[PDB]
Parts: C-alpha cells; structure tokens; sequence
C-alpha cells in the first residue's frame, strides 16, 4: 500500500491523532529507520488534529536522538503537539505547503481526572509542568522567549504557513513543484 | 406520599432528617425547613438527624451557614453513618447537644474532586481545592478542638470512629443510652 | 410533597428560592412567584435566596427583569454557591439589600455557549455573542461600581469569590453573622 | 405541585404564560386557558408572558387564533427571550398593548421544516413550505407595519433584536421601565 | 395538575378538546366525556376543539358513533391542525355547526397502514384495507357533499386545504372571524 | 387525574370500559368495577363499553366469569373495534342487550400462544392449547347460536365483520341508530 | 482488486467523504505517484458527496505541489470539497461526465464547538478564514469573481456538466466513447 | 473466490444496494475493464432491490462513456436503479432470466432533510430534478415517451421478465441452456 | 478450506439462509462452475432453514439456466425456498439422505411493510403473485397440481425423506455407503 | 493453524455447539474426507456442550453415510447432540477419555415459538417427532430399548467415561499412554 | 512492520497497558528471543501508562531468568509496572531519554472485588502481598531501602529522567546522537 513505500524511501506518515499507540507506532518507525541507514535523511509529514503531551515528548525525544537529520513537512494542519513535532524537525529543513495551517495552543485536559484533592494537587502540578515542558520546548525551536510563548498559547493561536515561517516554527513555504 | 406524611407530622416537632447524600436538593430542602422552623418559633430547639454517605461541599456550606445563623439551637444526633459532611454538619451543630448513638459510625476524610479543563483552568481549580481544603480543615478544628494539623494528619485517608471514639475526639458531646 | 409543602408556606412569608441552573424552567417559575408576591402586597420585601450552579442568560434575563421591575424591594442572599447567574441575580438585589452568607462562594466567569450553523450563520453567532458579553459585563459593572474593564479582566477565567472579599468587590452590601 | 399552585393562582388573575418551546400539548393548554378566562369575563384583559425558545407552525396558529377571536383584549410581554413563534405571538397582541421587557431578546427567522417522500410527495411538501412562508411574513407585516418584502429580506437569517429595536421595528409598542 | 384543572373547569362548560394523535386512550378519554356530558344534559350542545396531527381509524370511529349516537348537537372547531382523523370529525360534526378557525389548515389523505403475516394473512389484510378505504370516503362525501369519485381522487397524496378552500370544499360550515 | 375523574362519574352511572389490551391489570381493575356496582345495587344495569385491540386468555376468562355470575344484568356496546377477546366479552353480554355501534368493527381469530420448554413440557403446553381452543370455539358457539364447526372453521384467520354482519352472525342483537 | 490496478495506472479514486483519514490516503498516493514517475500525469477520478474545508486544503496543496499534471475528472458527483479539488486540477485537464453533478456550498460545521464565549470568537474568526479561503481559491480557478462566488455559494448552488463547464469548474464534458 | 474469477471473465456483478461506495466499486471495474481491452465485450449481472440516485447517474455515466459494449442480465430483480441500469445497456444485449422482475419507480428519499424552507426549496428543486432526470433516460432507452414513463413509476410497477421486454426495458428473455 | 476443495470439485455447499447477499454468492459460483465445464454435472448441497422469495427465484432461474446437469442433495433440512430449490434439481438427481427433512409452505414476511393503503394494494398483489408462482414452480417439479399444492402449503407442512420421495419433491432417498 | 494439520491427518474437531453453520462446517469436512480417501479412516474428536436436533441429523446421517469408518473420541465432554454423535460412530472405535463426561438429555428449545394454535400444534408435533427420532436414534447404536432412553433422557443424565461405556454410548474407555 | 523488524534486531516494544494478554505477548518474545541466541543482548523499549501487578511479577520473573542480558530504554513513559520493569533491567543498561518520565505508586484495584468479609480478609491480605513484593523489588534494584520506596509510592511519585538516575531506576540519560 502507499504507506510502506513511503515507508521505504525513509518517509513516515504522522496522519492521526498523537495518541499513545500512534506515539509508539511512530517511534517505532524512526528506530527501524535509523537503524537501516544512521546517515541518510528521514522525512516526516505531518497531518493531524492533534495529539497528547506525553505522547508528544516520546516521540519529540525520538526524533532528536535518532541519528539521522529528520526533515518535517506540514501538510494540511499541524495542531498542538504536530506543531511541537513540526517545530522539532532539524533547523533549515522544517517546511510547510502554502496553505499548511499551524494550531499551537496550551495542553489541555479531557474527561475528568477524579481522586482525592492530595491527589489532585499532584496531577494539577503536574499539567502545570507539562505546560511548562511544551512552552520551553518550543523557545528552543522557535528563538522566541518562552514567556512570550506562554503568553501567546493561552488560546488558541493559529498561523498561516507565511506566519509559521515568521514566528519561528517552519524554516520555509514550499513552492509548487508543478512543470506546467 | 407515607413517607412525606411521616417526615411532615415530624417537621411540625421541629424534628428534621438529612438522610441521602447532600447535594443541593437535599441542601435546599433542608435550608427551607430551618428557615421555616426558625419563623414558626425561634426559641425552641431544631432536632436534625443525620444519616448520610457524604456530600457535596457547596451545598454542606448552604446547610451550614442556615444552620449557624439560624436564630434557635439546633441539635444534631448521629444515626447510622455520618461520613464527611454528615460528620460536618453532625460536629456543626451547637455545642453541649450535638449527640451519637450508641451504634453510630462517623468517618472524616479530605475532600474529593477533580480536575477538567486547560491547564490554566487546571491551575485555577487546583487553587480552588487548597483554599476550600484549609477552609474545612479549619472548620473542623473549631467544632471538635483538635489542633488543625492533627485535622489535616487524621483525614488523609478514611478515619472511622465508633461513637466513644467520636466522644473522646470532640465531634460529639454525648453519646445517648437508654 | 413535602418539598412543595415547606417552599409554600415559605412563599406566603415572602421567601423564595433559587435552588438549581437556572433554565426555563426556573426562570419561569420563579417570574411567576416574583409577579404574585408583588400582586398579593407590592409594599412588603421579597427575599430570594439564591444557591445555583450557574445557568443560561436568556432564562436568567427573564428572572432580572422581572426583579428589577416589580413593585417592591428584593433582597438577595447568597447561600452554598452563587455561581455566573446566581452571582449576576445576587447582585442585581436592590442596593443596600444584598447578603451573603459567612462561608458562602461567589463565582464570576465570562459567558459560556456554541457554534452550530454554517459559516454565514456562524458569523451571526459569533456577533451576537459579542452583544450578549458586553452587556452582561456592562450590568456586572453597574451591580459592583467596578470600571467595565476590570470586570472583562477578571471575569476572563473562573474569578473565586469568599464572602468578605465578595464585600470588597462589590457583589454584596453585607454579610450576615449571628 | 408547586409550580402549578403558583400557575393557577395566576390564572385567576387572568395572567397567563407560554413557557416552552410551542408544541402541540402547550398550544392546547394555553389555548384552553384564554377560552376558560374569556368566558368568566370577556371585558377584562388576559396578560400573556412570552418565554419562548421556538416552536411549531400548526400549534402556533392554534394559539394565535384563540388569541384574535377571544372577545377579551389580550396584553402580551416579551420576557426572557420571543424566539419565531414567542416573537409571532408577542407581535400578535392587541396593537396598544406589546410589552417588551428593558433586557428581553427578540428572534425572527424564516420558517424550519423537512422534506421525507417520494419525488411526488416532495413537490407536495415544498409547495405547502412556499405557502406557509409567505403567510407568516403576510402575518409579521400585519402586525409590525413593515413591507412584507422587508420581512422575507430580514427573516433569511437569525435576525435579532434588543427591546429598544423591537421598538422601532414594530414587533411591540411599549418597553416597560419601574 | 392544572392542565386537568383548565380542562375540566371547561369539561363543566361543555367544552372537549382533541388535542393529540387519535388512539384507544384519546378515543376512550374522548368517547366518555361526550356520553357524560350529553347525560348531564342531553338538550345543551357539546363543542368540541379539534387540533390534531392525525390518528388510529378504529380509535377514531368509537368516537365518530359516540358522535353521532349523543342526543345532543356536537360543534366541531379546527384550530390549528385537523389532519386526516381530525378532519373527519371536524366534518363530522353536525351540519350547520362545523367552524373553522382564519388560520386553521385541514389535512385529507388516504389512509396509511402495514402489511405484516404470510400470504394468506396479507391477502386478508388487503382485502379489509379496500373495505376500509371505501367507508372512509363514503363518509367523507357524506359529510361534504363531493361525489366519492372526487374524495378518492383528491386525497390520494397529501391535500392541504386553508379555511376557506375548506368552506368552499364543504368540510366547515363557517369560519369564525371577530 | 381528568381522566380518571370522568371514568369515575360515569361508574357512579354504572358505565365501566374496557378500554386497552385485556391483560390482568385490565381484567382486576374491570372485575372490581363489576363487583363493587353489583354490591351498591343489584337490581340495576351495568353498561361495560368495549372498545379493545385483543388480550389474554386467562384475564378474559376472570372478566367473563364476574360478568356472568354478578346478579345485575350487564350490557355490552361494541364501538371502536372488539378483536378477540372484546369480541368475546361483546358476545358474552346479558342476551338482548348486545348492542353494535353502526360503524363498529369485530374480529374474531383463533387464539395465540408460544411454546418454550423441553420436548415433555412442549407436548404438555400444545394438549392445554388444544383444550383452549375448543373451550373457547363451545363459548363462542353458545353466544352466537352458530354450530361449533362453523366457529372453528370461520375463526381459522383473521374474520372480519361489520356491524351488520356482526347483527346477523349473532354476535350482538342489535345496532344503535339515532 | 479494481483499486490497486488503478493505482498502477497512476489513477487516484476520490471515491469518499473526505475525511481527515481520506485526506491523509490521497495525499500519500500522490507523493508516491510523483515519486514514481514525475513527468507523467496523474489521474483523480473524483466522485463524493463532501468532505471537511481542513482535510481540503491538505489535498489542494499537495496536488498543486506535486510536479506530475493532475487530470480531474468528475463522475457522479463532486461535492463541497470533490467540487473545490474537481476546479483544482490542471487548466486544460478539467473534465466532468455528461450527467455528472457539481455542488458548491460554503463551508460549515456539524455537531457543536462549544467553550468560552473568547474562545468561539477565536473559533469563528477561523471560519471565516475558511470560507474566505475555499471563495478566493475558486476565483482562482474558475475565473470568477471571489465576490461573486461568496454570494453563490450561501445556498447550496448545483450545476449540471454544462453548467460546471461554463460557470469555470471544468474545461469540458466528456463524450461517451462507445464503440457502437 | 467466485467474483475475482468472474471479473477475469470480463463480468461485474452489480450484486448489492447501489449506495455510494457500491457505485464507486462499479465505476472502477468498468473502469478498469475498458483499459484492459477496449473492444472485447462486458457483461454486468443484475440482482439488486434497490439504491440511490445519485449512485445510479454515476454508474449509468461510465456504462455509457466506456468503449466496450456493456451486456446486461437481469438475474433475480432489478429494482429502481439497477432497473434504469438494465435498460441503460447496449441495445440488442439487454437481458433477463425468466422470472426475473423488473421494478420502475420514481426516486424517494429515506430518513429526512432538514433545513430552512429556503434550503428545502432548492432540495426539492433537486429531487424533482432528479425524477424528470430518471424519466427522461428512461425514455431514452425504452422507446416509452417520457410523460407515459412519468405516470406509469408513480407507483411501483413491476413487471415481468416477458412485460419488461414488451415495454422496452430489455430486448429478450434468455431462454434456459440445459442440455437436457 | 473444505468449501474451496469442494468448489473445485464442482460442489456448491448451500448451507446458509438465502438472503439476497446468498443468492448472489450461489448465483456466481453456478455461472463460474458453468464456464470452467458446461458438460460436467454441478452438485449442490443443501442444507438450509430458509430464505426469501426473491431470492428463491433469482437462484431457480440461474440453476435452470446453466447447461450443466445439476444434482441436489438435502442434508440436513432444506425449507422453503431450500426447499423449492432441491424440487428445482435436474430430474433423477434430486436425492436426500434418510433422516433429512423438507419443510414447505406459503411465502411469508417478516417486519411490516408500510405505506399508503394503494401502495399495499401493489405490494399485497405482488405477494399473492409470489405464492402463485412459488406453487406454481412445485407443481412443475414435483407432478402435482398446483391447487393441491396451495392447499397443502397453507401450514408448514414437514415431509421425511420418504415422504419427500413420495410427494415428488426428491427422486431418490440415499442409502448409506459405509464400506462397513 | 492446528486444525489445518488435524484435517491433513483426517482428523475432524467438533468442539463448537452444534448449530447449524458448525453443522455445515462438520459435514463439508466429512464429505472433502471422503473423496480424498474412502478407505481410510475419519477420526471426529467430540467436545461440545450442546447443539440442536436439526444439526445433530444433519452431522448424524452423513457420518452413516460416508464410505470410511469413523472413530469417535470424546475428549472433555459430549453434552446432546455431541451425545449422539459419539453414540452414531462406527461400532468398536467409539471411546472416551477416563474423566469424559457424557449428558445426554431430551431436546429442547430456547426463546419462545409464537404463532396462532393451529401452528403450535404442528410446531408441537414435529418436536415431538424429533424427541422420537433421537431416542430411536440412540437405541439403534446403544442397545438399550428406546422406552428405556426415553425414560432415562426425561431429566439430565450424566454418564461417567465408564458408565457410558457400561450404557452402550462408547465401545471402551481410552487408557493414558504416557511413555513414562 | 516496524515491529517485525525490531523483533528481527532482538527488539521487544512494551508499547502497551501491561495487562495479563500483553504480558503474554512480553513473555513469549522473552522466551523465543533467548532460544534464538542466548548470548547476545535483548532491548526491551517501554512506553507505558500503567498495568496489573499479576502481570508485571509475569514479565519481571521472565525477564531475570533468560539467559541474555536486557537493556531496557524508556521513550515517553514508564508508569507503575513499566516503571519497575525498567528498573529490572540489567544493572548498567537501564537507560532513559531525556524527557523521558518515570512514574511509581502503589498497585491499586479498579472497579470492586465483592465477596463475604472473610473473602476480602484473603483478598485484601494479598493486595498487601502485592505492595510489600513491589516495593522490596524496587528496593533490590534501585538501593533504596524498601521502607522508603514504600513511603515515596504512597502518592504518585513522578521523576524526571534525570531524577531517575539520581534514584537509581536507570544508570544513564540518553544522549542524542543526532549526527548534526
């Protein structure tokens, strides 16, 4: 099927929602591609809703030990924790298409996490630093204070693919390829 | 309704029941009856049975505060269980007439709750459960005279009393024999 | 029913509760108990005790206006929680009117809602959410004195309230103590 | 019930309310009710409260039939909110006598429906849609004095309107202030 | 209940309402107040409101006999909706009292049904839909005066007629206007 | 409860219905009505109104067998339809007082049943089926003075009749014109 | 199957909603056919009832990306955003069956976005994003007036082959090839 | 299997509901059937109870447009699209089995279309498009004028394998092959 | 698998109710067995407790159509439309095993069918036309007249093996072949 | 898979309630067996809790019906129609484990068969036909008289290895053949 | 799949909740990777959020009992039984990203275990068992005494990677060898 040839030209597909197994399938293809060949480059493309924090940093930690220069490119959109991965490609080969939509806002919470409220001071600091862990991520990839990232991540922000290479998340815009 | 005809002939005994979990229906129910029983003769004693698995705080403070402000004593009795705000509004009512029964069960524990939204919503809510934790605990210290720290110590985990250790601990001022 | 039996007999002392979200259902109800106290004796107070989760604008528009334009004078008390519309209602009580009890909670946050329709019809919603949050702001600040800006400031996320700083804020004109 | 006790005093004082979406079971209450106090006194006026959020066609013109041929002039008040049919029947009070309430909200749209047949029952069902459409705004034009092609214009979509531009559009004739 | 009270505080005035789909428990409802009313008073007229969506044929022939069969003179009202079970009895009522209301809508359409054992069975229940089909529309020529040729014809889809195509058709004898 | 109040008048007027599926809750509630009119006065009619999709073998027989040994006459009244075992209860009234409604429907059908156990209890249910059956066709036969195999064969599917057909089969002895 | 042996004749079939997963699936299958062959044309048969403005725009950019020509050809229907991706293919290679059905509407949601009254602000303002993007995207290729678009695209607007080919959604309706 | 054999014989079956997915199925085999050889024959066996409209235009597009010749045999029944799909083969190799039945109605919708009567106008503009659509091809292929059409699929007609043939719909009834 | 060895010996296995989706699967193994030997006898399996009418019909017709001789064999139970079909067997070849039993009456439904009183009119006729022709199919195979049919069928009528044979449904009963 | 070698040594294990799809699946095994070797051997391993009657004569008659013997080995349990079965193998190859249980019983139904009398009655009958049939059934290969069965199967009767062996269900009771 | 070939490298992805099935799944990869080659070295990668205590003692008895050495890498997280499996690791080879996060508590129940009292006097006198046996495991490997790990796990104790060396669940912090 399309997804194991890409797959043999050393491309992986991030085309879900990061969850943990989808967390796991993707690192588990960046370890079998460095491991195939530590030199030549792997490329990712990025097309998803959205995903959660820890799943986010499994897989943020894979792609920068991994041997090989991950190039990262933003089809469609790249929401919360696709931007973080979008942003953690290697400087000068993270790209996005024309139109790519970019969504980089605060982690959040679903359901309800219920216990006692000792319990829940520990969960509530803990949230607090994955917040943290994601805004200082993100000053490291971007160039922008991480205070200011804070700040502009209390709701949701979504740039445009120019406004993506502006504020620091994607290094350039694709141009179309088309011969005609 | 026999239940409500029972439950009413006793209101007019000035004798009411906290008998379900305290939510705002059993709350604003229970505040209509005190107010109601207050007007109808503020001299007299309220007699309020408490027989509950627990609660919501919002709702325990509305009881609570209709209660202190309530112009008559209230008097409260410990049947069956009184667990974290049956134990509450149990230490909560005057004190010399807050009563156990021989067989009583009354259990203190620190609240439960939980957290839902954005981060930053988290961290508002988790500020929230530590005002409304030190707000109980001390509470608790004023009704039974332990030291706060040993309120907050105790109630880590479920703390079950039988009703002489509730005597001894000062949640109660008697424990009724006949 | 002796929940009925015991908020009748209140509400021919005048008194009347808010006890639930406000929705249609209550609004409804309770613009009726506010339109038949004023009818029965327009000179003599209504006491509204107020003790809600929050609720919908529309229905607790309904409850405003027919507080502010009834006859007589309404007070407000604030018992368990006012939250969102039971704060907006506990301040809407007439001036010099407006309790809260000692360990009560007053909670303000800016208005919730959704969007269903297409993008024509959302751009619709959307301008009339704008509407809908600059009024409800501009009538929180005319309750409290607050400048309109702090009020969009602090109503940004869940804004916690304890009675005595509700007082300073301007929520309340006293709080009861016994 | 309580709701209903409050209800039926107010019905001996000839006020009645529509307090839910506009279905058949409410229009034939309410229905019932402007025949029952037309009867006991057709010289006196019946004061209708609107707290609608929408509702059907056929049980709206039942309502607003009983209303026009009642021998009684019948007030109405928009409360809360008059969405589509609580906005029909409020503009459908006697001229002289719409109230809106200074914070009430006003909704007109076009008219919601669905299409479930055969290709044949189909034509059937949109050629009844065409007719029932220009009735209503026939209807809103009656009542308000705007040309009926500026109600098919402005009907399109959500068009809302405060009390003030209920005012001036024409839906109701006085905004109450006290 | 006051939907009850409304309805039998005119149930005294001789006044029934068909405000639902027609079915056994409407049907029987129904039939019993016509044969209680007419042996309260048998020489008074009985009006009866028709607003309904359609209905059961049998449920709706108990209560055409029960029609007919009460000694006293029935008027028939279509407010709202008479469709199908509600414009038979509305054209059922006694001729020269047989109202419809300006806005009222009258509904005709050939009857609906199910086909549901094996061969032998369906053959029966095909056989009685024919017999069915003729004495519904020999009823409805009766009461109008069209031929039955007509009645087959015209209500083999869904047909709409306002008050005054309903005048003209001969389902009503009058429409009220005031 | 309106309808109760009516159905409550008229069995002071000694009229009882059957109105519903004949179940046990039907057949109690109808054979208590029967039993409680024949103890108030003996010497007076019963008018039971049936008006009944089918029902339960054992709850009709527990209606027949008041009806039958009640000292006071019991008349019947077919309107509406009476399928199975209101067709039964129809022809098991006091003879000379069976009356049809003229637009009446009757249906008469071979009883229905299940089978659900081992092979033994199978063969046990089908010889109680047997015996049913034929019970059944004799009382039908002793109502309408048909002969036995004429019920047998005539009740094999689903017999339709109307009120007509019903007078000359014998299943009642007349029909109300007026 | 049928699928397959398109693919090997570089033939995509856009033959459902198009979701995010769909978007996802078409976007792979044109990275690979580029790959595969970059000089020879690729072939989209589109035909489904509608799909979401995001999963959209991710195609549109990788077919306007990809160097291979695209051909666009309409069976059944091409709805909502089959519509936009039918307009989006290559001028010249355009082409929509006789009866085939085009439906241009402007986007929408389903269900409900729900949250703080500041956060549908940001929610809303995108989807006037969106739909300003789907109207300027038509104008550029179907050489109408983005004006023009806006205004009929408020109801759902349904154009026959003809119809299409004269409003600019296609280049030309195709003639049966029956041999007999 | 059964059906991967059959297709090797140049024969789709049109086994199912034609819903969406089904027509795509169907256009793709053509499809694919044509590219392997345009001038050897392709059969189709009917055997259906129902499907959409939108789904038999679709399908009834590519029968046409394709250059092979299509043969149609009614097994079972062919109802309301695999009707007009029936009638839509190549002349002189329209056919049916014995018993076959052959049900012409006019197209009806299932479940309900909800909206403002100003979206309900344009919906029913559409359906009633849709049934003069149906009636008109019909006629194309059945020699029936298209009034005659339109008054007969008020309500279900049904016609026998022999009466589909005398009405037009199929140009012979396949006498039975037993050799004994 | 055992159905895949018996397919390749020319044994279609009927083991299931016949629904439409049967019909087509047992309809397109007859015409596949047909094409890979005309001359060779099929031989069906039947072992079945029911089926539709429709589909009854569809698969009687292919089984009449097809120039290979078809044996029938009832294993098991074949009932209704199973037991229409093991009639419908080439004459001499239709066999059952001793204990098998055959079970047939009159068409019936299952649900409701729905609609105006003038469409159940047409369906109640087309119902009464299937019983017809159910009975009318029997007499053809079995050598009774079809009134004698009709009548029978009105109540599930249960036939042994023997009585099978004797009532013209089967042309032999078969006798166990244990070599011991 | 291990049944798949199981089949390859003519081994056949009827360890599923006996419904009709197993039915099915048990007979088109025996029947593939057989035509690959009518001389050799069939081994049926039982271990069912149950199955109806219908599938219990079914399986019943084309075990009798065969050329090969069949051996019958009941592992576990053999509970009613499994009872039969092991009962219906070829005399002096039918046996048991030490601890197999074998519960033989009257049939019975489950759920509840609805219709008017007049069908109950035949409905009745036949089950009574069928209770008949299976203790005949099980004097045939027991010895016991069928009055005897019938009595003994009116309530559960559990039979030990040995007592089955004892009561004529089994020819010999296996001994363990460890090597140690 | 990527996992295949991770298995081919001696590769075992503890990608999952470590329920009774997964540690199933743990201990038969254990096993064949020592048949395999009992000398080189087994990976275990663990990305987990939780598990049973049954299952963890499964897993870590069968990871201290073959014969190879395994290295045990923790990417995203390592939670409850995940955590003490990482830290079962062999002594030297218990390594960690960088973000990586390790989570210990107490083994807890979910839904209720209902019995009579003296019931859950045995079952609560194992859960206590439970706790004892993960805590003096915790304390074997990270050399902590035992009644500190059992004071630390009394509330979700969450370390960082780096905390996690310092508390001796893993000997090292991965570096990145991203080659640029």
């Amino acid at each position: 099927n399309p997804y194991n040839k890409l797959f043999e030209e050393r491309i992986i597909f991030l085309g879900v929602q990061v969850d943990d197994a989808s967390a796991n399938d993707i690192m588990a293809q960046l370890l079998v591609l460095e491991s195939l060949d530590p030199d030549r480059d792997i490329t990712m493309y990025i097309n998803s809703p959205g995903g959660g924090f820890t799943s986010l940093m499994a897989i943020y930690d894979t792609m920068q030990y991994v041997r090989a220069d991950i190039q990262t490119v933003c089809l469609g959109q790249a929401a919360s924790a696709a931007a973080v991965l979008l942003a953690a490609g290697t400087p000068g080969k993270r790209m996005a298409l024309p139109n790519a939509r970019v969504l980089i806002h605060q982690p959040s919470l679903s359901g309800v996490i219920q216990g006692q409220f000792s319990d829940l001071e520990i969960q509530a600091a803990e949230i607090e630093r994955m917040r943290t862990l994601m805004e200082t991520t993100l000053a490291r990839h971007t160039g922008k204070d991480a205070g200011v990232i804070r700040k502009d991540t209390d709701r949701d922000k979504i740039l445009t693919a120019e406004e993506a290479k502006d504020y620091g998340i994607i290094d350039t815009v694709l141009e179309y390829r088309k011969l005609s | 309704s026999l239940t409500d005809s029972v439950y009413e002939r006793l209101l007019s005994e000035r004798i009411i029941f906290l008998g379900s979990e305290v939510n705002d229906e059993i709350a604003n129910r229970l505040c209509a009856q005190i107010l109601l029983l207050a007007a109808e003769d503020a001299s007299k004693d309220i007699s309020l049975y408490i027989n509950s698995p627990g609660g919501s705080i919002s709702a325990g403070m509305a009881i609570y505060d209709t209660m202190v402000l309530a112009p008559c004593d209230i008097a409260t009795y410990a049947m069956g269980m009184a667990a974290s705000m049956g134990e509450f509004l149990l230490a909560a009512g005057t004190k010399g007439k807050r009563y156990a029964l021989p067989h009583a069960r009354i259990l203190m524990h620190q609240p439960l709750g939980g957290v839902t939204g954005s981060a930053a919503d988290i961290a508002i809510q988790a500020e929230q459960f530590a005002v409304i934790k030190k707000e109980m605990f001390r509470l608790n210290a004023e009704f039974t005279g332990q030291p706060i720290e040993r309120i907050e110590a105790d109630s880590d985990r479920d703390r079950w009393f039988t009703a002489a250790e509730a005597l001894e601990y000062g949640f109660v001022d008697h424990i009724i024999t006949r």
